[PDB]
């Protein structure tokens, strides 16, 4: 099961809550207490939506979906075959992802490394929750948490954005997006440079971080270097999906109409309006 | 306690020129800026840069494109600078009209877009054989190349292989901020919905997967750069405890675990695979496929 | 093609999606494999060869070609496995099972285990493409100056246990990237220690590094040259640093 | 203190800044009544 | 009084730059919000007032 | 008066640019509004003076 | 009467670039409003008065 | 005349490679141009020229 | 005059590569706006002129 | 002083030529807006 | 003094042509502005 | 003082190599602009 | 003298054969539209 | 008469690769071009032809 | 004189091939241009 070199690292604490006990590794997996947990809440959520797709009568796994409750039913916890199943699977999806979370900080600290992991898992975390806990809160009813289906949540996505005309015209969105595009942008170019380095030509030596660099700025100008690259994947991808919960915060809480006329106040604003000629004019 | 994320100190001294390995040092600048805003958080130095043929074509090409763009801007907005920051982004270089079909088209704005996408396509593909030169004369394997292959595969699709196999330049994208916002919503509702398209998800779920991956490696980075991680080219050949633990922590968490060389092929794939099953997914739409809900409701991911 | 279905309602976007799967599968087949060339064959707690080593097979070995008359890497290989091996552990079995921690029997931050391990790589630099040493102190490094930002030089280091142990004396860069690596310090015993810099946080009046405690400098691993530093020193500095934010917690204050 | 060299140069520094401030706020006023008589608000 | 001191714990040169960028955004907005209101718009009161 | 100094604090450099910048930026702004208003815009009152 | 100072305040080149662009792009914008009007513009004047 | 020494100051081979990319790129525009004229379009041109 | 030195401030690569970019691109800019208007179209107006 | 490092002559002689062209440009200035007064005026 | 570093002597001459310049470009400026006055008068 | 570095005599060739073209390009420009005023005037 | 470091014989010669090509260039180019605005004037 | 001297300036390993792929774009261009036009697509016009 | 380290006579064999190539293709190029003329013209 171990690597040739684990034996070394394989040592007791970094535990939060127990000590002695729950110290132990199942295979490769470290189990503590939130790996307990979080095996507990994913088992049961797991089990809990094979149920209610039985009770529904559906096995294809692409046309399974667990529906919140109406939009009538509010904030209330709704009968198990309305919504309180997707209510009790919600739960449990927060539980294992925070266990899961608290996990790595666990195996952080016991390996001696940074708690960045955990961090920039916080920040799906923290989506998830704006889209399934704070933003029907704030709208005041489950019925407007997405589904759990493969092919439903899509649905859900659709009539959502729809509902504000094109949700294009979001300037949040239009940020996430961007930060989204240029996340995997940079990953492809970091990999590349890393790859070519390390495998290079046919019978010519290994690279170093001099070639790196020296390809980069021949190419563009600029190399932002090995610590650089990954600071700013690491808080591209950060700040994408901090964009992607403001623009949905925000969406049928502060905002109610098409998106599309957000960007009027720019058109209608008082020393251009009139001018004749172009789109607005 | 120190997090890596700013740098505390910056030092410097005399520019990095660069490495002679293949490269013409005459078509290469002399000129460095150092900007310390950048070294807070990467590397100050700006430049050196290489000027040689293929980039020369690009930038001659694409500035091109940007001022044939701009200059319909200017005349559809009746040369007046108020109306031109008023609608900037309501302004349009259309695609042409589908009365044309495939030929030349036979009006200002549509031929006005066929010659910036000429200068589009004489840039790109400079910029593509820029990139593999690039790499070749210091020695580097073509990686970049192959990566950046696949975003041109996209943007073909797009622009200039399925406007020719559904038979109209007018499928293809204009040139505006909202105007392909627009042709985006359009080309869901026009087949389906888009969603329903499988190698649209596969796109998401890859384009997803790279900013997964790269949260995941970057904090591994920033994790163990107090044991030297950043320098990746000698943790592979010459491993050190920060690949040992940053492996150890996702084996751990997760069961598996990669190298400080592999888990920049995952990387480079993810990236690829964005675009590589885009263009195979727009390609397929109007071609081989009208209705993307009605495909999934035969096919077994809709309700009939 | 549009409704040209070859059989079935099989047509190329069911072809496509087909193909996507089998080249996907392939591409996660070849990705682990390449993912086996560290670590591998697995081992037992005993530190014998196990019953079972995976579903992937370990891939043909691969040379690296590596700068500067070093070599060459062969990877998998048995050579970089026995290099990059400890022995003589100072751990003792916690358990008969499986899966359970093994104890450091003294101070794990002088034994190098668990977060204070380190890796037996070469004793030797790491160069830039020149030839030239990568990590300098910046007396040697002909140009470096701080451009920016607070000169740590001159503040006394703040420990764990926020008693002062020293003066930072020199800086030590790297040098084709332009950054701070490891500051040393002057320690109040007579002594000279390297820290990452990583591992320390500048304040306008002191550097505190809250990894280690008074009581750990004092035992930090010296580099036999006082210029340079070699991959494994680093190694075993960084690895002592880092094993106190676990064996120097009962002693951290504030 | 935190400049280092203010102790007594302050003096100097804060007078002129009076006699700057004094200007401007002469003048301002002059036009604020003026507006006022032109057109009142109050 | 002892407001003398002041510039020794402040930079003189951030607090000067600071309060030029404050004051002329501040005169800047009250001409426009005056210019908003349309009885104390000099232009249109001076349009009113003669023929034009 | 003893405002000579103020140069013996400040970078003529950076204060002729930034000065600059902004009388520049201020009487673009004054055109603009003037012209904003089909009066005090010297071209439409032109146009409608001679005839044209 | 002292202007041929500045320039040991101001390096010529970087003067001189600036001046450049800020003209050309002042007289471009100018051309632009004048075009942009019916009157003004020289070229509907000119198709006019030769009745083509 | 001296314009001979405009390579003293320029490499033939940037100033080649540049000069071909321009010319080339003219003339692919100006062809497109031609051909977006129903008139000028050699094509049609011929084609209607020998009843097809 | 001693314009000459002009060439003892700033070099003279750089300036001729600006300058012909420049050139050309205000050489387009002004043939397009040409075009733009159904007048001073040569090739409409030479279309209209031989009847075709 | 220690801001920019410079004396009372030099300060002096720049305050001088400052001031010359200030006062340059806002006689220009004033000269405009009494052209402008008289074309359109505005009180 | 000089932060650009130049002498007086160098300064003067510079201004003077620069003022050929400027004066030149005045001056054709000048002309069109009264010949477009006389073509088509704005004020 | 010569940021380039390059002297009297050399710029001054350069000047005049670089006017003639000037005055070459100008007096094309002139030939073009008269015909084309005299096949279509525009003021 | 050179930037380039080129002589002004190897200039010379260079420019010869530069001016050749440019005219062979230009030559076809006269021919080609004498023979357009034969097919179809557009002046 | 001596441009051979164009070897002298460029290296043949690249212009030759960059000439051919020219070429071929270039063809393939003005086979596109012709195809796009009923009179010039010669699969149509020699269906047209032999009756099928 | 060489940027690219070629001689004389190099260079000469060099074009003295691509020019019996580039004449072969213009031939073939030439003999097709006649046919699809004599074929279907366009001018
Ligand atoms: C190393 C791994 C690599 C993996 C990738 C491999 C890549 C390399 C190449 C591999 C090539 C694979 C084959 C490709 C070509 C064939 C494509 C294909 O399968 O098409 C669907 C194929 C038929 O093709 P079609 O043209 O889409 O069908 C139209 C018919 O009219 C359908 O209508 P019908 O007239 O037959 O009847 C319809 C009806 C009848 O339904 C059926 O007859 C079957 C429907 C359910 C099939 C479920 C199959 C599930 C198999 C799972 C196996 C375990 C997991 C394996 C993978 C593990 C690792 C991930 O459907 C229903 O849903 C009826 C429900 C009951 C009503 C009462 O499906 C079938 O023939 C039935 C299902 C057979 C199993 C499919 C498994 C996949
Ligand atoms: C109403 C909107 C429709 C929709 C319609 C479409 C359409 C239509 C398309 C997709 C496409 C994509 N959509 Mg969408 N999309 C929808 C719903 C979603 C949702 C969501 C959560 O709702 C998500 C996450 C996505 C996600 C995505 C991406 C995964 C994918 C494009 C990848 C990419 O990188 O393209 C961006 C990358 C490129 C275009 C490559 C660019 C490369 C070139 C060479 C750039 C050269 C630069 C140039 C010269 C200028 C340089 C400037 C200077 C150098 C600075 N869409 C809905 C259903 N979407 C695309 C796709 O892949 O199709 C499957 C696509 O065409
Ligand atoms: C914030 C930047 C990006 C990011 C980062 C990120 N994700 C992370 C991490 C990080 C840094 C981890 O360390 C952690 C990990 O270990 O990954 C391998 C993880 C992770 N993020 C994951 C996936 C994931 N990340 C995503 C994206 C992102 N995560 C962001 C774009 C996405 C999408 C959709 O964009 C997905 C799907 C997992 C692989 C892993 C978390 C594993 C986990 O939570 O395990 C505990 C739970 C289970 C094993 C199962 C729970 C089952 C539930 C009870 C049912 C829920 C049903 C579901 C809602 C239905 C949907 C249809
Ligand atoms: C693998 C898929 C991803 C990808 C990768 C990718 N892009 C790439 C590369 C790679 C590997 C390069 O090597 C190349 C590059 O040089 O990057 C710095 C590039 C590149 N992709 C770019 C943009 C880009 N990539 C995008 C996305 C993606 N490309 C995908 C997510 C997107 C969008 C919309 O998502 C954009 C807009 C450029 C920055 C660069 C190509 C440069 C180029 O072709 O320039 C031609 C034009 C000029 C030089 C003149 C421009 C004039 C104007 C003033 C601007
Ligand atoms: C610096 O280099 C690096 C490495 O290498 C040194 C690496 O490896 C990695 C890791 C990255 C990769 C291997 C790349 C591939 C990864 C992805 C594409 C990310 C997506 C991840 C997955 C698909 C895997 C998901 C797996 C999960 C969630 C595990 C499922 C298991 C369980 C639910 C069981 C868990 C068991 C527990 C808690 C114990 C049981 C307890 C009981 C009481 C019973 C990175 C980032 C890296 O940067
Ligand atoms: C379907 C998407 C992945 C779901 C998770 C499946 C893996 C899992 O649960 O356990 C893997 C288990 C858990 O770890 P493990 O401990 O079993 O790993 C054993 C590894 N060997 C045997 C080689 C030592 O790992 C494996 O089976 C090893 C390889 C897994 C690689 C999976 C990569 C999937 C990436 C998909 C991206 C593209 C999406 C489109
Ligand atoms: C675990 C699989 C459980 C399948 C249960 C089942 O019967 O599903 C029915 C469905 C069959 O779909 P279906 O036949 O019901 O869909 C069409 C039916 N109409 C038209 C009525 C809507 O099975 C599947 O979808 C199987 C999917 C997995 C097949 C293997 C994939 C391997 C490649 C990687 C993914
Ligand atoms: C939007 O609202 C509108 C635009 C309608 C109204 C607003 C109008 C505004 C804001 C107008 C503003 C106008 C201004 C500020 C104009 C300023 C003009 C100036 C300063 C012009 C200067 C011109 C200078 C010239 C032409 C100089 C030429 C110089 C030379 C040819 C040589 C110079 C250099 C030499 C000789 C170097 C010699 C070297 C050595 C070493 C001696
Ligand atoms: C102030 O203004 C000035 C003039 C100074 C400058 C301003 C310029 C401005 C405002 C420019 C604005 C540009 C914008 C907004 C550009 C936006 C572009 C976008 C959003 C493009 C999006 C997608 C484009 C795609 C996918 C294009 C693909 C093109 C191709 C694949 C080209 C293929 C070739 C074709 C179609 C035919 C030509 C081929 C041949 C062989 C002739
Ligand atoms: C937007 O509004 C529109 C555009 C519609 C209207 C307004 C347009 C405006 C305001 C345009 C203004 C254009 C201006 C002011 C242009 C004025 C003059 C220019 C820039 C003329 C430059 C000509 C330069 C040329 C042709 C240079 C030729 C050079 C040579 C033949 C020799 C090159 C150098 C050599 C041989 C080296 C000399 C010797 C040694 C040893 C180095
Ligand atoms: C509807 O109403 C709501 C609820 C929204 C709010 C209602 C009521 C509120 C918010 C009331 C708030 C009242 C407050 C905040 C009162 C106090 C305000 C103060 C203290 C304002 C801030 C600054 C005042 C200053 C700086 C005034 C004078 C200070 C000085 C002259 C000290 C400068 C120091 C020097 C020169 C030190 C020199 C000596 C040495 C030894 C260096
Ligand atoms: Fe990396």
């Amino acid at each position: 099961a171990l690597l040739s070199f684990e034996r070394k690292y394989r040592v007791p604490g970094g535990t939060l809550v127990g000590g002695n006990l729950f110290d132990f590794w199942v295979g490769p997996f470290y189990v503590g207490f939130f790996g307990v947990t979080t095996f507990f809440f994913a088992a049961l959520g797991t089990l809990l939506i094979l149920y209610g797709t039985a009770m529904e009568g559906v096995w294809n796994p692409q046309l399974i979906s667990i529906e919140p409750p109406s939009v009538e039913n509010g904030l209330a916890f709704a009968p198990l075959a309305e919504g309180g199943l997707w209510q009790l699977i919600t739960i449990c999806a927060l539980g294992a992802f925070i266990s899961w979370a608290l996990r790595e900080v666990e195996i952080c600290r016991k390996l001696g490394i940074g708690l960045h992991i955990p961090f920039a898992f916080s920040f799906a975390i923290l989506a998830y929750a704006v889209l399934v806990v704070f933003r029907p809160l704030l709208m005041g009813s489950w019925g407007y948490a997405f589904p759990y289906g493969i092919w439903t949540h899509l649905d859900w996505v659709s009539n959502t954005g729809y509902t504000y005309g094109n949700f294009h015209y979001n300037p949040a969105h239009m940020l996430g997006i961007s930060f989204f595009f240029t996340t995997a942008l940079a990953l492809a170019l970091h990999g590349a440079l890393v790859l070519s380095a390390a495998n290079p030509e046919k019978g010519q030596e290994m690279k170093t971080a001099d070639h790196e660099d020296t390809f980069f700025r021949d190419l563009v100008g600029y190399s932002i270097g090995t610590l650089g690259i990954h600071r700013l994947g690491l808080l591209l991808a950060l700040m994408a999906v901090f964009w992607s919960a403001v623009c949905m915060i925000i969406t049928g809480t502060i905002w109610f109409d098409q998106w599309s006329n957000w960007w009027y106040w720019w058109v209608e604003l008082p020393w251009w309006v009139d001018i004749p000629g172009g789109v607005n004019g | 306690e120190y997090q890596n994320i700013f740098t505390q100190v910056q030092v410097g001294g005399a520019p990095e020129m660069g490495l002679v390995e293949g490269v013409d040092l005459s078509n290469r600048t002399k000129g460095t800026t150092n900007w310390t805003l950048l070294g807070w958080f990467g590397n100050a130095q700006i430049g050196p840069i290489y000027l040689g043929g293929w980039g020369t074509v690009s930038l001659i090409s694409g500035v091109l494109w940007f001022m044939t763009i701009g200059a319909w801007f200017w005349y559809e907005a009746g040369f007046n600078p108020a109306v031109f920051m008023r609608d900037l982004f309501y302004l349009s270089l259309d695609a042409p009209d589908a009365k044309y079909g495939l030929g030349v088209p036979r009006d200002a704005e549509g031929i006005m877009w066929f010659i910036a996408s000429f200068f589009m396509f004489v840039a790109v593909w400079s910029w593509w054989i820029r990139t593999y030169t690039r790499a070749a004369a210091l020695g580097m394997g073509k990686h970049t190349a192959w990566a950046f292959l696949s975003a041109i595969w996209l943007w073909m699709v797009l622009g200039f292989i399925r406007p020719i196999l559904m038979g109209s330049w007018s499928e293809a994208v204009p040139y505006g901020i909202f105007t392909h916002l627009d042709w985006t919503n359009n080309f869901s509702l026009t087949y389906g919905n888009l969603f329903y398209n499988p190698f649209h998800g596969l796109s998401i779920a890859f384009l997803y997967g790279s900013a997964l991956l790269f949260a995941m490696h970057g904090a591994t980075i920033l994790a163990v750069s107090r044991f030297g991680g950043d320098r990746e080219l000698e943790q592979i050949v010459d491993r050190g405890t920060a690949a040992e633990r940053a492996a150890l922590f996702w084996r751990w968490t997760m069961g598996f675990n990669a190298t400080m060389e592999g888990i920049h092929r995952w990387a480079w794939w993810f990236g690829v695979l964005v675009t590589l099953t885009g263009g195979i997914g727009i390609l397929l739409s109007g071609t081989v496929v009208d209705n993307w809900y009605v495909w999934a409701q035969v096919h077994g991911y809709a309700p009939v | 093609m549009v409704g040209v279905n070859f059989f079935g309602d099989f047509d190329l976007a069911s072809l496509a999606i087909w193909s996507f799967w089998g080249f996907l599968a392939f591409l996660i087949y070849y990705l682990q494999t390449e993912n086996m060339r560290e670590g591998y064959p697995l081992e037992m707690e005993d530190g014998s060869v196990a019953p079972n080593q995976g579903l992937f097979p370990v891939p043909k070995p691969k040379t690296f070609k590596l700068p500067n008359g070093r070599g060459e890497i062969v990877m998998p290989s048995a050579e970089n496995e026995a290099a990059h091996r400890r022995n003589d552990l100072a751990l003792a079995r916690t358990s008969v099972s499986e899966g359970f921690p093994h104890a450091p029997t003294g101070n794990a931050l002088v034994d190098g285990v668990g977060p204070a391990s380190w890796v037996p790589r070469r004793d030797e630099p790491e160069l830039d493409a020149h030839g030239h040493n990568k990590i300098m102190p910046m007396a040697l490094a002909k140009g470096f100056n701080v451009t920016a930002g607070r000169d740590p030089r001159g503040l006394p280091v703040q420990a764990a246990d926020l008693e002062v142990v020293g003066r930072v004396s020199e800086l030590w860069v790297d040098v084709p990237e332009q950054m701070v690596r490891y500051l040393e310090i002057d320690l109040n015993s007579g002594k000279k220690r390297l820290v990452p810099m990583t591992l320390a946080k500048i304040w306008a009046d002191r550097v505190r590094v809250n990894a280690i405690a008074s009581d750990s400098f004092e035992n930090i691993p010296a580099t036999r040259s006082a210029s340079e530093v070699t991959k494994l020193e680093e190694d075993k500095i960084s690895g002592y640093v880092a094993g106190g934010w676990l064996y120097d917690a009962d002693k951290r204050k504030r | 203190s935190f400049t280092g060299l203010s102790d007594e140069q302050a003096q100097e520094l804060h007078s002129v800044y009076m006699s700057g401030l004094w200007l401007f706020v002469t003048i301002a006023v002059i036009a604020h009544i003026a507006v006022y008589i032109w057109r009142p608000w109050l | 009084s002892k407001f003398y001191k002041i510039w020794q714990v402040f930079d003189p040169r951030r607090v000067f730059v600071a309060q030029g960028v404050f004051l002329f955004l501040l005169a800047v907005m009250i001409h426009l919000i005056l210019l908003s209101k349309p009885d104390y718009n000099w232009l249109d009161v001076g349009t009113a007032k003669y023929g034009r």
